[PDB]
RNA sequence: ACAGAUCGUGUCCAUCGAGAGGU
DNA sequence: ACTCTACCGATAAGCAGACATACCTCTCGATCCTGTGC
């Protein structure tokens, strides 16, 4: 036997998926947040990774 | 450059105002018309200009 | 002459700061 | 020959400017009024 504990991090509270959801006002870009059906951010690092891959389209 | 950027154009004599899309209205919880800081600054500039014109 | 109640579709509650987090 | 003082270059030393990995999650507050009116 060994003592084990359950942490506050569950997969049910972390799974997210967006496909043309709610829209912002100022920047007209997808909103942020799982609670308000947000979209993941394509950061700069992913941009240079795609550039190095050569996938321009 | 004599065509695109003259030296005398660095002095502000006619300040354009951004359109409402640049400075939208924040709806905010409960029916209150919260406004952007740019609108308040533009109103302040207009008030200062009117005061200067009247004082002159 | 003509000269309407709503109906039918309806868009969200935002911003600024502070704290706690986890790879 | 270098005194009476001027611009040339070559530094010392203080005055400010810009900025700090990336990803997302959650909660919690605040967004005005006091002197002045008849």
């Amino acid at each position: 036997p060994t003592y084990y504990q359950r942490l506050r991090h569950m997969v049910d509270d972390k799974i997210h998926a967006r496909a043309r959801g709610p829209m912002q006002v100022l920047t007209r870009q997808p909103v942020e947040g799982r609670s308000r059906d947000g979209g993941l951010r394509f950061g700069e690092m992913e941009r240079d990774c795609m550039i190095a891959h050569g996938a321009a389209s | 450059n004599e065509v695109f950027s003259r030296p005398e154009w660095m002095i502000l004599t006619c300040l354009p105002v951004p359109p409402p899309p640049v400075r939208p209205s924040i709806s905010f919880n409960e029916s209150q018309r919260g406004e952007d800081d740019l609108t308040f600054k533009l109103a302040d500039i207009l008030k200062a200009n009117i005061s200067l014109e009247t004082l002159e």
